[PDB]
RNA sequence: UUGACUCAACACGGGGAAACUCACCAGGUCCAGACAUAGUAAGGAUUGACAGAUUGAGAGCUCUUUCUUGAUUCUAUGGGUGGUGGUGCAUGGCCGUUCUUAGUUGGUGGAGUGAUUUGUCUGCUUAAUUGCGAUAACGAACGAGACCUUAACCUGCUAAAUAGCUGGAUCAGCCAUUUUGGCUGAUCAUUAGCUUCUUAGAGGGACUAUUGGCAUAAAGCCAAUGGAAGUUUGAGGCAAUAACAGGUCUGUGAUGCCCUUAGAUGUUCUGGGCCGCACGCGCGCUACACUGACGGAGCCAACGAGUUAUCCUUGGCCGGAAGGUCUGGGUAAUCUUGUUAAACUCCGUCGUGCUGGGGAUAGAGCAUUGCAAUUAUUGCUCUUCAACGAGGAAUUCCUAGUAAGCGCAAGUCAUCAGCUUGCGUUGAAUACGUCCCUGCCCUUUGUACACACCGCCC
């Protein structure tokens, strides 16, 4: 009736890592149907410009990378534990988002 | 309050820009970066654009 | 408000940049260590590092209330939102973001550009530090211009172990001549790195370890 | 040109002399006691080492060196 | 230009108030977003102050930036009204 | 408006330009000359506005003219002050060449009065000062190597109704069918469990193992089975050292110096423009035909992007797909999108003739983007529909999914790709050689050169 959906958006591996472990170990500890991480592509953003600031020099073009990372995790929690874990799970450079309905 | 001193704009040059820059010349507004060419290489390793490959 | 991820860690990112330089021009002689920005509902800190923290704290905090004034007002945040936590240095002379300032204020009080070149390169050695390089480029006598490195220790200038632990800080200063580039290169221990605990060069065997010959 | 390095040498040189009597003249198990002795930063480099440390027991075994 | 008193006089126990405002490089702005008169006039005012001093500008990324100290907040308080006013630049 | 002078200029200053970018020229406002003082004034220092007028005008800049707030201003000094005014021979940051390769800096010792030299190499080998070896050298460091990204080969190690597979409420189409059905599937959050195929956290795997041969039977080299991998697994990134009197003071509230500042080298509105030609030089494009063109039809990919007021687009309907119509999907591997592409192929014509190959070039209307498209944005319906009939001397790139050809995505954009950066498809011949032409490194040697042969000198 009630399924609790969270992101789990971010580019720093390690952590985002950390993060969905936490949830993933909550949701163990306290069975809501057991529900682990799911993985999506990832969105990386290619973009190329050039080094010289004025025109003068050979053609040389730098191509700079930008990619980021989601997961989902859905989970049949309670309001108040919902509350809880997200007041546990607060970290830097993690962005999460919840949806109700 | 003024009259014929600043036309007002909705499309072309002279509506978007920089913070401290807005040259108009080697600008990107790509992922609504707006901002000039050197200063997205002085400051990309900051916003997340790291050379990997 | 919702916005997608590709534009919102693209904004986030010119934001934070935004941050860090106005926290630069702002901060002069407070020994800017650098700033940890992060943003979230529910009473958002932010973490200013800088040398002088008995200047970074005001009398009543009066230094804290007009910084996060400023800031509120100039990206229209609501009140009891945004607040900053002051911490005073990590690494200090390890720390290149702050050095670098120290060395520049010790050069614009006048004294003599080798020797306090050497006594931030004798401060820097004892702070920790494997490898220093302090690089001046420009012009400090006369019209010829002339680029001079006082590189002491060690020095890396490769890929990634050159990347993980060499913090390199440029800065322009002025002065009664023309305006002086200034470069400080530092090693972070190699413990105090990103990911990496041994460098690839440096490799170290178990022990030879052994028994009796026989083993009855 | 597969010429080795002086790290790899240096490191081929100092596992033969620390762990003679119990290497085996097999790859598989050389590069299981090299990566278990060894805090070799990559499995490619630790695999250049443990292809000069076997190359190195056929060298021995063959003649004195 | 003009610069009128009361529009002044409305700034100055702003500024007494708070001590900081947004003041942004802009030319021709829509009023101010901080109730605070239209453009021309404040930037004007700013500056009249900034060079009679106790009140110093920084500029960061197009957005003039002000702070004031003791001496300034009791010659704007001075100037706006009796000696004590109650809003000090120490709050708490 | 300009700068940039073969490698370091000719699709570059990410340069596809109507106003804005525009720094150029003509018409014409605003002072944004802050600050204070010598100083009237306060029976107006002075700003704005209604009527008619000059001026594109609604310029109250102002003029005949009145009315208000009336104490902040100015007759002037100096000085902050803006400057896309100049200096890259003053420089900072960065970038491009030397250098897509292979050296550089010390110390302690030995030689020389000294400048200096060894260390930094007889030999062999590597892309490598990479390594073995002797070695008046020893011990070091930087660089290379090493390191990181990407690309496939594979693991049931916690996975996933934002994606596929099967069962199953859920029904349609006939040759067979009442045990006789194969198949496409329709809905799939109505429901369940799995990731072979989608994704990423960790990883495994190759190290020339393995024998068969050369090399002083070391360092090293060649061929072959297995395997995915042998070129350092490939392609890239960061890259010591010093050299350019190289570029950028028109990216930069980064700035020293010269000059200007009110009749402003300051801000701003309009018109003309950077695109204006009897030419010389470039980088790319079109055909010079049947291998093509036209016309129908079967259809096979990847990387990337998008609305908080205001972008990517679906569906029914009207049309001259050039537009507009209304409910509408999309803050996103849920919507565009599965970017059913192009190339190709089945069939008919053009029959070999600068013709239906090729669209330089001229004219008439049809729409969106943009105060609005003249000096036609852009495409569209057409007609006129030419040179050219594989291009001399010279010159440029290229060693395997390589050139070549083709198409697509993004950048700049209000609109406009013939440019640039990436992707994928079709897919060859030529070598595994050399210093002969053309250059780069090392050693010996000669020198009257040392801004160093674009030298010195008679
Ligand atoms: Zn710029």
């Amino acid at each position: 009736v009630h399924r609790i959906r969270i992101t789990l958006t971010s580019r720093n591996v390690r952590n985002l890592e950390k993060v969905c472990s936490d949830l993933v170990n909550r949701a163990k500890d306290k069975q809501l149907r057991v529900k682990g991480p799911v993985r999506l592509p990832t969105k990386i953003l290619k973009i190329t410009t050039r080094k010289t600031p004025n025109g003068e020099g050979s053609k040389t073009w730098e191509t700079y990378e930008m990619r980021i990372h989601k997961r989902l995790i859905d989970l049949h929690s309670p309001s108040e534990i919902v509350k809880q874990i997200t007041s546990i799970h607060i970290e830097p450079g993690v962005e999460v988002e919840v949806t109700i309905a | 309050e003024n009259v014929w001193f600043s036309h007002p704009r909705k499309y072309g040059k002279g509506s978007r820009q920089c913070a401290h820059t807005g040259r108009r010349l080697g600008l990107i507004r790509k992922y609504g970066l707006n901002i000039s060419r050197q200063s997205f290489r002085e400051y990309a390793n900051d916003i997340g654009f790291v050379k990997y490959r | 408000f919702t916005i997608s991820k590709k534009r919102k860690f693209v904004a986030d990112g010119v934001f934070y940049a935004e941050l860090n330089e106005f926290f630069t021009r702002e901060l002069s002689e407070e020994g800017y260590s650098g700033c940890e920005v992060r943003v979230t509902p529910s009473r958002s800190e932010i973490i200013i590092r800088a040398t002088h923290t008995q200047d970074v704290l005001g009398e009543k905090g009066r230094r804290i209330r007009e910084l996060t004034a400023l800031v509120q007002k100039r990206f229209k945040f609501a009140e009891n939102t945004v607040e900053l936590y002051a911490e005073k240095v990590q690494n200090r002379g390890l720390c290149a973001v702050a050095q670098c300032e120290s060395l520049r204020y010790k050069l614009l009080a006048g004294l003599a550009v080798r020797r306090a070149a050497y006594g931030v390169l004798r401060y820097v050695m004892e702070a920790g530090a494997k490898g220093c390089e302090v690089v001046i480029s420009g012009k400090l006598r006369a019209a010829r211009a002339k680029s001079m490195k006082f590189a002491d220790g060690f020095m890396i200038h490769s890929g990634q172990p050159a990347v993980d632990f060499i913090d390199s800080a440029t800065r322009h200063v002025l002065l009664r001549q023309g305006v002086l580039g200034v470069k400080v290169k530092i090693m972070l221990p190699e413990p105090k790195t990103r990911q990496k605990k041994s460098l690839p060069d440096i490799v170290v065997v178990l022990d030879p370890k052994e028994e009796e010959p026989i083993t009855k | 040109g597969r010429v080795r390095t002086k790290t790899t040498k240096r490191a081929s040189r100092v596992v033969i002399e620390k762990y003679y009597p119990r290497l085996t003249l097999d790859f598989q198990t050389n590069k299981r006691i090299v990566d278990e002795v060894a805090i070799i930063a990559s499995k490619r480099l630790r695999n250049k080492i443990a292809g000069y440390t076997t190359h190195l027991m056929k060298r021995i075994q063959r003649g004195p060196v | 230009m003009l610069i009128p008193k009361e529009n002044r006089k409305a700034i100055h126990q702003a500024l007494f108030q708070q001590g900081v405002l947004v003041a942004k490089k802009d030319f021709n702005l829509p009023k101010h977003p901080e109730v605070g008169v239209p453009n021309l006039q404040v930037i004007k005012a700013c500056q009249s102050l900034d060079s009679r001093g106790y009140l110093k500008t920084r500029y960061n990324w197009g957005w003039f930036y002000y702070t004031l100290t003791n001496e300034g907040v009791e010659y704007l308080r001075e100037y706006l009204h009796l000696p004590a006013e109650v809003v000090p630049a120490t709050h708490k």
